[PDB]
């Protein structure tokens, strides 16, 4: 109660709807049914799965009589984001493609027939994903490589987004030898991904847990890479729950840490707390006849499962995105040049 | 003429502190700038910038260590310096507008080769407006404030400032308290023996908008910062580097005491209150006081001597985040919001331009 | 009828005066290379230079100053054939802007001393450490200028320079000492401020000159003295590492072969240290004072593109 981050609205666990007034997408519901239950994605992985539904979405038309294109689609598509707000609260992944999506709605005229609605729309909006997401993770691939030798070892967290595609690069397009570290934690086993993938693309591969994490550090160890969630406007990383442990310990043990990250992932938004604005998760999860049960309705118990959390900026050494290096106290620089300009 | 004694008497009023504050004399230089304005005949538009840089240098050498004023006339002189360039490519033909609004500058003086079609008047009326703008930005800077640091604050954390002298966080923590129902306490120090004339008015206005306030002597400030884990200073000016010109006393060393606990740091500023100078020698920019207030026996046969410190100056390592109307920002990032509302020409405000 | 690459051009005037200094000699060297060899055609030309700068690369491949002045002389030629002149005034247009630097990268050191003044201010023990000439020519308007201070010269070990600096400025007239640099650590706190000079500027601001710059710039730190470095504006270049490794000069800086016959064993480790932004404070170009994220920034603002 001292704290009273038990209280702080974040998020409820608010379900059940029955309402019928918006014809609901049968497939959106899918989406949220396989984020909630059980998570299965990173950020750019929502942003591809946030589209693959959006095209399916808007090849159902469905538009009424006496209403224009651009007069019902900003409250159709925008009625089952709140289905997603029920599952789970944005992103910057999910927040930039929806406001430039949302210019798309309101830059066309009462001209189509709806016929010619699909393909100004369709490929434009997949060369978005083309051009914001692919080729942007092409430039990854060779600034990355270069700041790289042979036979060194890399550190990531958790299930990576974009460097997965970089090691693979490396380790079998380059043939260079590497040594992968993945680490991930209870409750989300979301590295175990990794630690499939990566040894099915036949390369040295140590899994680790966060709970043992000094001896990983008392080796032979360099070159630790992030995944990212979203940078703020100073340089703090948010990202996933437990990335600044290590981002302090490798910074403290005097080995420098990269993040890999893109453009699409900047923020206009700005803080410097980590329990400020985040997202609780359900907390029956980090039970598993159980050992405990009962954090509810038992006197003086709570379970708290954080996501994100926010790593200071003097942790990370340099910041990989898709035009360049920069220093990470140098990010927001990009936002008057860059995001919303290229 | 009429206009030459009102600044005579405006230098009057910067000399033997005729107002204070970092808000007052910013509207009031201003004001009284307008009257330049409206009976000025540059008859080219090098003389009107050439009409305020001397103006400046009537008053920055008047008196250094008031900067509301100081950087006014610097960003108004911008504003024109600004729509110099707007009529210069829009009078030719070839590359009337390319708009976009930041060129490389190291490359820039590193490549030297040697409707409104004029509408010369124009000038004067966008500085008057320019005039307008200026003070009508300054009247609500603390709505940018209070919508990111309501975002940046949480509900139950202790507080603590070091600068009761601050009239935003007095007109702040009310609607922190009203509108967003947040509750929190915030210890106070006094700004010995100066601020503890606004220390002891400061916590009483609070404790009638009842934030569990508690007074603290300045003393005793480092044996409770290991409670507080959170720290507000309301500065008065701030610099290229983000080191600050803070209020009057007693604020440097707990914003080094706050630091040595790896507590952040916080600091409210308008875009107004931004200098696009350097400290250089960090005592040309710390005013003293008097030795009257900090003992009054005044010895003339034993005679000690004393030192009273009516300015403090903190490093941008203390410092962690600026709330300003425009939002939160580095401390190293300060360049780039005032180099939007700068140049590099009247930074040596000077006539001499050796 | 030259080729302007090696010697043919370029060490001729290296042995005219040791004045000008090591990049702007190439860039002296790159802005003659077009100027006589101007091939009428907009083509070759930049591929001439990339040969040419390539080769400069390969000719001494540890003096990365040179490949900051390679760096930005195609951030010169690039721009000035942009205005879009159809490279047919862009050839004259080019060499009217031409002999710039010449006149004007000559005179970046004493446009340091324009406003590099009100750093030495009144009774600064001063800590320099190798021969970075615009700190002496910042020293040079320091003594013109009458104002007190005094100096302390570390060593500069191994390339030798702090020898030369203490009878460089004894016979200016200054009370300095040489010191070692092993005897930084015990006499830092006496020293107040300390100005060094990079060969070059990494991307988060980096300085690429010396052999422990670093080493002074982590002393002053704990010492939360303002660690100052003065450099100009044409010493930028992207090359930047994430340790404290660069670029060696031939192998890695522990090596463990052994003595042949009677193979020198100073010269085994580094020459060329890192330091971050981390580390410094504040530096000077002829722009004017810059903050160590102001100078990640101009360096990122015409570099990606």
């Amino acid at each position: 109660l001292e704290q009273s981050f038990d209280n702080s609205s974040l998020i409820s666990s608010v379900k059940e709807l029955l309402l019928n007034k918006d014809l609901i997408h049968p497939s959106i519901l899918l989406l949220t049914s396989h984020l909630a239950h059980y998570k299965i994605v990173g950020s750019i992985p929502r942003c591809i799965a946030m589209l693959e539904v959006f095209q399916i979405v808007i090849k159902d038309y469905q538009t009424p009589k006496g209403t224009t294109l651009s007069r019902n689609l900003t409250s159709y598509l925008s009625h089952q984001i709140d289905l997603l707000k029920k599952a789970r609260p944005l992103s910057v992944t999910m927040g930039n493609a929806i406001r430039w999506l949302k210019q798309e709605i309101s830059l066309i005229d009462p001209s189509t027939p709806d016929k010619a609605a699909k393909k100004d729309l369709c490929e434009k909006i997949g060369q978005f994903a083309k051009e914001k997401i692919e080729l942007a993770d092409q430039l990854i691939i060779d600034n990355a490589s270069t700041q790289i030798e042979e036979s060194t070892t890399i550190v990531t967290y958790g299930s990576s987004k974009v460097l997965t595609e970089l090691l693979l690069h490396n380790a079998i397009s380059l043939k260079k030898n590497i040594k992968v570290i993945v680490v991930d934690s209870r409750p989300l086993f979301e590295g175990r991904k990794m630690a499939e993938t990566l040894r099915n693309a036949g390369v040295n591969v140590m899994y680790a847990l966060i709970t043992s994490l000094d001896t990983i550090f008392n080796m032979d160890v360099d070159y630790v890479f992030l995944g990212a969630h979203s940078i703020l406007s100073n340089g703090f990383l948010y990202s996933r729950a437990g990335t600044a442990m290590l981002a302090m310990s490798a910074k403290r043990r005097n080995i420098p840490v990269l993040v890999c990250c893109e453009s699409l992932k900047f923020s206009q938004r700005v803080q410097l707390d980590s329990v400020t604005f985040n997202e609780l998760a359900d907390p029956n999860d980090l039970v598993n006849k159980n050992i405990l049960d009962g954090w509810q309705e038992l006197p003086s118990l709570n379970i708290v499962n954080i996501l994100y959390d926010l790593t200071p900026p003097e942790y990370i050494k340099k910041v990989i995105t898709e035009f360049g290096a920069l220093p990470p106290s140098s990010v927001p620089v990009i936002l008057r040049e860059y995001k919303g300009s290229a | 003429s009429d206009v030459n004694v009102t600044i005579d008497t405006f230098v009057a009023k910067l000399k033997r502190r005729q107002v204070q504050g970092s808000y007052a004399i910013a509207l009031e230089t201003l004001q009284l700038l307008m009257r330049f304005i409206s009976a000025a005949r540059w008859n080219h538009v090098n003389d009107l910038i050439e009409q305020i840089r001397d103006l400046g240098n009537s008053l920055e050498k008047a008196h250094p260590t008031a900067f509301s004023c100081g950087n006014v006339i610097r960003r108004i002189l911008a504003v024109l310096r600004d729509e110099v360039e707007e009529d210069t490519m829009s009078t030719t033909v070839t590359s009337t507008s390319v708009a976009e609004p930041l060129i490389s500058s190291m490359f820039n003086l590193l490549q030297k080769p040697e409707s409104s079609m004029k509408t010369k008047t124009d000038y004067r009326q966008v500085a008057i407006q320019g005039i307008k703008d200026l003070i009508d930005e300054i009247k609500n800077i603390d709505e940018g404030i209070q919508q990111i640091a309501i975002d940046l604050i949480h509900d139950h954390e202790i507080l603590l400032t070091p600068t009761p002298d601050s009239k935003t966080v007095l007109k702040f923590l009310i609607t922190a308290r009203e509108r967003s129902n947040r509750t929190f306490t915030v210890l106070v120090t006094e700004g010995f023996p100066n601020n503890t004339k606004n220390a002891h008015e400061f916590a009483k206005k609070l404790a009638q908008h009842n934030i569990e306030t508690l007074v603290v002597p300045d003393s005793a400030v480092f044996a409770l910062m290991s409670r507080v884990g959170k720290v507000i200073i309301g500065t008065k000016a701030v610099f290229v580097n983000g080191g600050t010109i803070s209020s009057n006393s007693g604020v440097s060393s707990v914003c080094e005491c706050a630091r040595e606990f790896r507590t952040p740091v916080f600091a409210v500023a308008g875009l107004y209150k931004l200098s696009p100078l350097y400290p250089f020698d960090v005592e040309k920019f710390v005013e003293f006081g008097g030795s009257q207030r900090i003992l009054p026996r005044m010895d003339p046969r034993k005679r000690l001597d004393t030192v009273n410190q009516i300015t403090d100056y903190v490093p941008p390592e203390n410092i962690d985040i600026y709330i300003t109307n425009v939002g939160g920002f580095n401390p190293s990032f300060i360049y780039r919001i005032a180099w939007d509302n700068y140049k590099q020409i009247d930074v040596h405000l000077d006539k001499n331009k050796a | 009828m030259s080729e302007f690459n090696i010697t043919e051009t370029y060490l001729r005037f290296l042995e005219e005066d040791t004045e000008m200094t090591m990049p702007i000699a190439a860039i002296e060297a790159l802005v003659t290379l077009l100027r006589i060899k101007t091939p009428e055609t907009a083509a070759e030309m930049i591929n001439t230079i990339k040969s040419s700068t390539e080769e400069l690369i390969k000719s001494i491949p540890n003096s990365v100053s040179l490949r900051a002045g390679c760096d930005i002389f195609m951030r010169f030629v690039l721009r000035n054939l942009h205005l879009y002149g159809d490279w047919e005034n862009c050839k004259q247009h080019l060499i009217e802007n031409g002999q710039l630097f010449v006149s004007r990268a000559k005179k970046s050191r004493n446009k340091i001393a324009e406003i590099g003044v009100d750093f030495i201010a009144d009774d600064d023990i001063i800590l320099v450490h190798g021969y970075s000439r615009a700190v002496f020519s910042l020293l040079n308007h320091a003594a013109n200028k009458f104002i007190r201070f005094r100096c302390v010269v570390t060593e500069s070990r191994p390339s030798k320079q702090g020898n030369q600096l203490y009878t460089l400025l004894e016979q200016k007239g200054i009370p300095v000492t040489l010191i070692v640099d092993s005897a930084v650590g015990a006499v830092i706190d006496k020293v107040d401020k300390v100005f060094v000079g990079a060969e070059g500027v990494a991307e988060s601001g980096g300085i690429i000159n010396l052999v422990g710059t670093y080493s002074v710039g982590v002393l002053a730190h704990n010492a939360r003295k303002p660690f100052y470095v003065v450099t100009e504006s044409h010493k930028f270049v992207r090359m930047f590492p994430l340790s404290s490794d660069d670029l060696p000069m031939a192998g890695p800086p522990l090596d463990f072969t052994r003595r042949t016959d009677d193979l020198e064993d100073a010269l085994r480790g580094p020459t060329i240290d890192y330091t971050a932004q981390e580390y410094i404070t504040a530096l000077i170009t002829d722009l004017g004072v810059l903050t160590p994220s102001a100078v990640s920034e101009e360096l990122i603002k015409m570099w990606y593109d």
